[PDB]
């Protein structure tokens, strides 16, 4: 019944605990986490049919109050987060069961995937701060073991690099809820969010929330506290690189979204100054990148660094239409870097080379992947019949409304360079006369590829399908009003 | 309606392209792509007496109806001039087509499936009265003659012309596509037969939708200093050269000009900019056509040319709007010039470009 | 040249406007006139050519035909596609101006009439005809004036420096030794802070929350910073460990 | 008495950060234990340090100590300890297999 919140948290954490027991029977392994799988797509579905259908869903665990225990919180922009990560999920664990070798497998790694979508999922619904914290580091830690299982050298000394970097983003976090709760004196989100709009004149307050920033940056990569990312995410295999850019920097952003649309409203112009510059920066450093480098895997690390520049800019507006548009591109990006990352991976597959300059001619013996891929560039530069043009559409028309025609030209201009970054790996890749490979048989992991890619093409066409879940997630992110008096009853 | 299986059907046509290309192995394939221009073509011709007695065709297919988009077309003289410039001309280039190139040496279903979905992109972008409408097709527009010009992806010059021509083309594109949101923002709505009743110059998003519109418009158009990819273009497949720029893409910037002049051709920055650039790259374009020693450069030097005549006479026609002494009305002269030339200059290029292959 | 000679009486620079247009149409007539000179007269060359016979096929012919057939028959008939297309596209492009219709309709069937433009048009022929005839004896100087100013070359080097720059930016900022990515993210952190900080004016501070101070914990309080120091100063890793 | 533990938490963290940009390895870990020691007596700091029962209910002392941030604490010590361990041993595997302690020549 109304438990029905706890079972994205609660279907994989059970899978993981029954994956411990049987390591070496690597077929029953797949088919439990599978089976599992599914049932997290079909239950996170009927959450979004129940949050849509009647309102906001609070559960608190025990049987105690609103401020005094922990409540689980699913709005409508929380259950489109999990549904996204639950399709992302499936397509890297089909394609994990194509591309993971047996020895990789054996130890223990379909459990650390089933840990890791339980940080997500947790991460995306709660309704404490501590408890967010926690989620942090079960996601954390699961990803650490993830990049560095396989113990080759690349992978270790990336998982000392990326290690590093969390431990002291994590002791961050520790110190601004100490600090937060010497002043307000509660850990909920909705009660404190009561104590600081009801002292909202104070600096300290102003103070604490740039420190959140900086923490929640950490998390996920803006200027300039991205500098971990390129090395890190240039360690992983590649589902396990699929997982890291489809959802771990994600969840700072909807972390960042709930901090400023719900805790922090006083004062907001200083704090949406700086959120405005610190996206301007993070959507140069993005396209420089992804101009600079002739390396797949950078260049697509880049794109993940300019959409989370361009995600940034939208939150940095408190009108309705920007926080849509965000919402819009949030779901979009999610989907559509997991995917790219599996192109990535395929083409790796082929060339047994990363570089662009390496190999050329691949439409003359690999048709289908180069359409996929021609589709995937052109949907995730924002072409109108394709996924991610209503919400950069919207950003723009939000920030020309409030009159801002730089940035809007920056936007526009990154779509651009966006665009020729992917589709300079399309045409040295694809095009031109074949010198670069070896005739190899792909099979079966193209699949879960082009089955994201029908879904993206299905989201770009059906806008008005999914449109009044983000209208239900834009009317309680611009009024916490119904947030704290949904929980505090 | 009858018209919006008229502007989805080139799109439906080329799905099924490659079903009849490796089903039917015996009959040149272009032969099948062959009625359905034609078919358009006698349709286009059924609006004309209904338009001399000035009478509109609109239409409506709403896409997205809470955010307030929808697929409108919206015929009058213009768009007929247009549409039946583009069926015409691109039933006697499927036509050339079928003759020009081979069967069992080229790949001849991709060539007709990007063909078929530049020609429904561009009667898209002739029809269309919603201004997202618009830049979904413009884009369409600029990814079909990117594939088009690639055509022969294993020589080095045709992947060079075809990348110089996106980047160029999507610059312009994507800031087009912000002077229209200015502009939608500065209306109240997103129609463009309602942004004509109402005033806009008190509004501080005028000069910028008016600027970026105007930059995108002579991007396309190949004006000054954007004319640079046409010449690099010319690698394509000369059907491909004909149709594309001497009829279609190459006249949607100007489209576009005297889409909007009933808006923007009230201030003066709009007429001067159009005018000035015009004069500037005529002339350019017609010092420069001389210096070349291949026939399809000095074509293209040539549609640089007359482009930036057509465009000089519709700034003089946006000089009309403001006055006329004493009822001499002279400046409207102007418009006629620049649609006549229009007419005039599809006609002609076409058959320069298909005299060139020939030889 | 009458819609560019009747635009130059509204200012007084725009007199400087048609008589440029006139020079275009010098130009226009020279490639075109070297077009046809230069792709059909001449002699033929029966070494480096390829086919004895060069009779094209009918279905190749048959579209430009009927394109030259269009021209011919909008070169001799000009009124009655005009009064049937050409007029309601100038009342779209012209939109809620025409308060009269008849103006516009007189002057579409106007075709003759002694124009000033007429003797312009005989000078551009006359032009062009004393300049195609000596075009090898400017040749080098067009050919140097040519190479004088083109706009592929600032692209290409427009392109070339951006890509340079972008690479040059990625090899000075991305050294890849953690210490320098470490330097960079307290710097921005101490920045932010003090910055949000000062920004303020950090008004009421009330000691009045304050605990009373113990001997016990200034002494333990003593004995860890004493450890602190002992552990950033040691020569040794064992006695940072211990 | 929070004045005195604020200068000594500022202490920690002082000596935390210069260890953190160190040349080995070792160094580093070191700092992250002192960094964690720094945010864990933070905490206890800023819950508030006046003095009553420990939060035993068996004594039946008027005013007690604030249980919150001790199993804020208590939380925040194993999540540390877990993350420590691993780190360690991720230290361990770097030194046997790559060859090195110098973090600037890990390249
Ligand atoms: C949930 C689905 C569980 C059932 C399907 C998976 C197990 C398939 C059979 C594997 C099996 O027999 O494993 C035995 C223990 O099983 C188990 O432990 C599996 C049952 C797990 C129950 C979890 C709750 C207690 C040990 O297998 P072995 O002795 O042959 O191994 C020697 C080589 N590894
Ligand atoms: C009525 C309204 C309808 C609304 C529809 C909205 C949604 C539209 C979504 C479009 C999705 C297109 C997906 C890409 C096509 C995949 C084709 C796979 C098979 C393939 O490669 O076929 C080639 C021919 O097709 C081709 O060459 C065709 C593909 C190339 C053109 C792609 C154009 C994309 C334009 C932008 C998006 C719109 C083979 O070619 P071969 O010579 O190698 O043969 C080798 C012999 N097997
Ligand atoms: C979600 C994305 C789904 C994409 C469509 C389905 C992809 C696979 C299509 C069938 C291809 C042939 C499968 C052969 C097979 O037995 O594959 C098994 C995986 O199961 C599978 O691949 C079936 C997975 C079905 C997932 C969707 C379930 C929805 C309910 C084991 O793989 P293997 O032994 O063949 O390969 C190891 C080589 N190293
Ligand atoms: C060997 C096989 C190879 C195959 C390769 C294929 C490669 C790609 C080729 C092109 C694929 C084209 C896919 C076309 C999909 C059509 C639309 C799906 C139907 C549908 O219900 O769409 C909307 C909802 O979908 C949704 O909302 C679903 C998408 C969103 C999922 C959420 C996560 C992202 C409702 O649209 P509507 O009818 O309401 O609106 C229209 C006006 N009212
Ligand atoms: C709201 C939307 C508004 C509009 C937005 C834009 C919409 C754009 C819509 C147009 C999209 C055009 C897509 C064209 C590509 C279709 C690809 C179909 C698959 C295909 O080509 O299959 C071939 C035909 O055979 C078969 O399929 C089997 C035949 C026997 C049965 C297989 O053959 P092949 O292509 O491999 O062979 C080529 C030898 N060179
Ligand atoms: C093949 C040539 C087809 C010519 C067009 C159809 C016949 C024709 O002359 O139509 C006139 C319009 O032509 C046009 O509008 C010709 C457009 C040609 C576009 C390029 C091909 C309208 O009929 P009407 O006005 O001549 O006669 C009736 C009252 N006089
Ligand atoms: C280069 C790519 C972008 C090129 C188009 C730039 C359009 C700028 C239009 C003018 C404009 O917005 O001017 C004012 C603010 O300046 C601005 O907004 C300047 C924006 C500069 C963007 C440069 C991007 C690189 C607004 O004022 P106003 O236009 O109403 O005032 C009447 C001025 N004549
Ligand atoms: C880039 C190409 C376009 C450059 C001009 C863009 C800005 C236009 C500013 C407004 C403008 O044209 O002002 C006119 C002066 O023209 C000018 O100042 C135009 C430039 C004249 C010098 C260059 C001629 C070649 C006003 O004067 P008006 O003539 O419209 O006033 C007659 C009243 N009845
Ligand atoms: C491991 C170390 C654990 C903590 C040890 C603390 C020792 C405290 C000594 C103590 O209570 O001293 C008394 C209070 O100090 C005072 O009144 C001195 C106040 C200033 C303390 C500054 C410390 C540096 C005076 O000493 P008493 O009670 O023994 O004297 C009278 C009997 N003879
Ligand atoms: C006072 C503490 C109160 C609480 C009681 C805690 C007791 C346990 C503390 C931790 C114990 C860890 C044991 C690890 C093994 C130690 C023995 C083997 C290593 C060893 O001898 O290393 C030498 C020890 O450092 C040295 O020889 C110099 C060590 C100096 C340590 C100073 C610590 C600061 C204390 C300040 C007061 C704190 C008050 C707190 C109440 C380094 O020397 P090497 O390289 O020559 O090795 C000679 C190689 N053959
Ligand atoms: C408020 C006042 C200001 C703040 C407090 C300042 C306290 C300063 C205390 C003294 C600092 C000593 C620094 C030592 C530098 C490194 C060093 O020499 O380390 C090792 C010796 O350690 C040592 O000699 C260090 C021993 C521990 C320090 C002294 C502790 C006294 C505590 C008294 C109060 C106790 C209260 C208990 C609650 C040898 O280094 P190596 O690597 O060469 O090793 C070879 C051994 N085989
Ligand atoms: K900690
Ligand atoms: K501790």
């Amino acid at each position: 019944m109304s438990n029905l919140l706890l079972l994205p948290i609660v279907i994989p954490l059970v899978t993981a605990i029954v994956l411990i027991f049987f390591p070496k029977h690597v077929f029953w392994q797949r088919v439990v986490s599978l089976a599992a799988t599914v049932g997290l797509v079909v239950a996170s579905g009927a959450l979004l049919h129940r949050v849509h259908t009647d309102g906001i869903q609070t559960l608190n665990v025990g049987n105690w109050p609103a401020p005094f225990g922990i409540t689980l919180v699913s709005d409508s922009l929380s259950a489109l987060l999990v549904l996204t990560t639950s399709i992302i999920a499936l397509a890297c664990l089909v394609y994990s069961f194509y591309a993971i070798g047996h020895k990789r497998e054996t130890f223990y790694y379909y459990s650390f995937f089933q840990f890791l979508i339980v940080g997500v999922n947790g991460a995306f619904t709660t309704g404490d701060l501590f408890n967010l914290f926690v989620f942090f580091e079960v996601m954390l830690m699961s990803s650490y073991v993830l990049l560095v299982l396989g113990g080759t050298k690349i992978q270790l000394r990336e998982t000392i690099k990326y290690t590093l970097v969390n431990v002291i983003s994590s002791a961050l976090f520790v110190v601004a809820v100490a600090y937060l709760y010497a002043v307000t004196g509660t850990l909920n989100m909705a009660h404190l969010a009561d104590r600081i709009n009801a002292l909202g004149s104070s600096p300290i307050l102003t103070v604490i929330a740039v420190l959140f920033i900086i923490v929640f940056g950490l998390k996920g990569a803006i200027f300039p506290l991205y500098f971990w990312l390129p090395g890190a995410y240039y360690a992983p295999p590649t589902p396990v690189l699929a997982l890291f850019g489809g959802l771990l920097t994600k969840v700072g952003v909807y972390s960042i979204l709930r901090t400023f649309t719900l805790l922090f409203t006083h004062d907001a112009a200083y704090t949406h100054t700086l959120l405005a510059w610190l996206a301007l920066g993070t959507i140069i450093i993005g396209v420089i990148g992804a101009v600079a480098y002739n390396d797949m895997r950078y260049i697509v690390i880049y794109n993940i660094i300019a959409a989370v520049g361009v995600m940034i800019f939208g939150i940095s507006i408190m009108t309705p239409e920007s926080v849509e548009g965000t919402i819009f591109y949030l779901l979009q990006d999610m989907v559509m870097k997991a995917m790219l990352f599996l192109f990535v991976g395929i083409i790796f597959s082929i060339t047994r080379s990363n570089d662009i300059r390496s190999f050329s001619g691949l439409i003359t013996s690999y048709p289908l992947l180069g359409w996929a891929f021609f589709i995937a560039a052109l949907s995730l530069a924002g072409i109108p019949p394709l996924s991610g043009f209503i919400g950069k559409l919207l950003i723009v028309k939000a920030s020309f409304d409030a009159q801002l025609i730089f940035e809007a030209i920056v936007i526009l201009l990154s779509s651009l360079l966006v665009l020729y970054s992917v589709m300079k790996i399309f045409m040295n890749g694809f095009w031109g006369e074949k010198k670069g490979f070896e005739q190899k048989q792909v099979d079966g992991r193209l699949f879960p590829v082009l089955f994201l890619l029908v879904l993206s093409v299905a989201y770009g066409i059906g806008i008005e399908f999914v449109r009044p879940f983000v209208l239900d997630a834009v009317n309680v992110l611009v009024d916490p009003s119904m947030y704290i008096e949904a929980v505090l009853k | 309606p009858t018209l919006h299986i008229a502007m989805f059907a080139p799109f439906l046509l080329a799905l099924l392209v490659p079903f009849f290309y490796k089903c039917i192995r015996s009959l040149h394939v272009g032969w099948f792509v062959f009625p359905l221009p034609i078919a358009l073509f006698v349709y286009f011709l059924s609006y004309i007496d209904d338009v001399r007695n000035d009478e509109v065709i609109r239409a409506t297919m709403p896409w997205i109806p809470s955010l307030r988009i929808s697929f409108d077309a919206y015929v009058d003289g213009l768009s007929l001039l247009f549409a039946l410039l583009i069926t015409g001309i691109g039933s006697l280039v499927v036509l050339y087509s079928i003759y020009y190139l081979q069967k069992g040496k080229e790949p001849l279903g991709n060539f007709y499936v990007y063909l078929l979905l530049f020609m429904g992109a561009m009667l898209g972008v002739v029809l269309s009265d919603h201004l997202i409408a618009l830049y979904m097709f413009w884009e369409l527009t600029s990814i079909s003659s990117f594939l088009l010009i690639a055509y022969w992806f294993k020589r080095d010059r045709s992947r060079y012309g075809a990348q110089k021509s996106m980047l160029i083309t999507m610059f312009g594109g994507l800031l087009m596509l912000g002077g229209f949101v200015a502009l939608a923002i500065a209306g109240g709505t997103y129609n463009i037969r309602e942004l004509v009743h109402t005033p806009l110059t008190e509004h501080p998003l005028f000069i910028p939708a008016l600027v970026l519109i105007l930059f995108g418009a002579f991007t396309k158009s190949a004006q000054f200093p954007f004319y640079i990819w046409l010449p690099d273009a010319m690698e394509a497949p000369t059907p491909v050269s004909a149709y594309l720029h001497s009829a279609t893409m190459v006249k949607a910037g100007i489209y576009v000009i005297a889409r909007l002049t009933p808006i923007f051709a009230v201030s003066s920055v709009w007429v001067w900019t159009v005018a000035l650039v015009g004069l500037v790259t005529l002339c350019w374009a017609s010092f420069l056509a001389s210096k070349q020693t291949d026939l399809k450069a000095i074509l293209a030097y040539s549609t640089v040319s007359q482009l930036g005549l057509i465009t000089s006479l519709l700034g003089i026609g946006g000089l009309s709007f403001h006055y006329d002494g004493m009822g001499e009305n002279v400046f409207m002269v102007a418009v006629l010039a620049a649609i006549f030339h229009l007419f005039n200059h599809a006609t002609f290029k076409g058959s320069l470009f298909m005299v060139v292959g020939i030889v | 040249f009458t819609a560019m000679l009747r635009a130059k009486d509204v200012a007084g620079w725009a007199v400087i406007l048609p008589v440029v247009a006139w020079v275009a149409s010098i130009f226009t007539f020279l490639y075109s006139a070297l077009l046809v000179s230069r792709t059909f007269f001449g002699t033929y060359k029966p070494h480096v050519l390829k086919k004895e016979a060069h009779e094209a096929p009918f279905g190749m012919l048959i579209a430009p035909i009927v394109l030259a057939s269009l021209v011919v028959f909008i070169g001799f008939v000009p009124n009655v596609l005009s009064d049937s297309v050409l007029a309601p596209a100038v009342y779209a492009v012209l939109y809620g101006l025409f308060a009269p219709n008849e103006a516009l309709d007189v002057h579409i069937s106007h075709w003759h009439g002694f124009t000033p433009e007429l003797f312009m048009t005989i000078g551009v022929l006359l032009f062009g005809l004393v300049l195609y005839r000596t075009f090898p004896k400017w040749k080098k100087i067009y050919y140097r004036l040519s190479e004088r100013m083109s706009l592929n070359f600032f692209y290409d080097q427009s392109f070339v420096w951006m890509e340079r720059g972008a690479r040059s930016f990625i090899s000075r900022v991305m050294n890849g030794s953690m210490r320098t990515y470490l330097m960079y993210i307290f710097t921005s952190l101490v920045a932010l802070l003090l910055f949000t900080i000062g920004w303020h004016e950090q008004w009421h501070i009330d000691l009045s929350r304050l605990a009373h101070v113990r001997v016990y914990e200034v002494v333990l309080a003593i004995g860890i910073l004493a450890a602190t120091v002992t552990t950033v100063i040691a020569k040794s890793r064992l006695t940072a460990i211990v | 008495m929070e004045l005195l533990m604020i200068v000594v938490i500022g202490c920690l963290f002082a000596a935390a950060t210069y260890l953190l940009l160190s040349k080995s390895l070792l160094r580093i870990i070191i700092g992250t234990g002192l960094l964690s020691h720094g945010a864990h007596l933070l905490l206890l700091t800023m819950g508030g340090l006046k003095a009553g029962a420990p939060p035993l209910l068996g004594e039946k002392a008027s005013r007690y100590v604030d249980p919150l941030p001790q199993a804020l604490i208590l939380t925040a010590i194993v999540i540390s300890f877990g993350v420590t361990a691993f780190f360690l041993v991720l230290a361990y595997r770097s030194y046997q297999e790559i060859g090195t302690d110098h973090m600037e020549g890990m390249k």
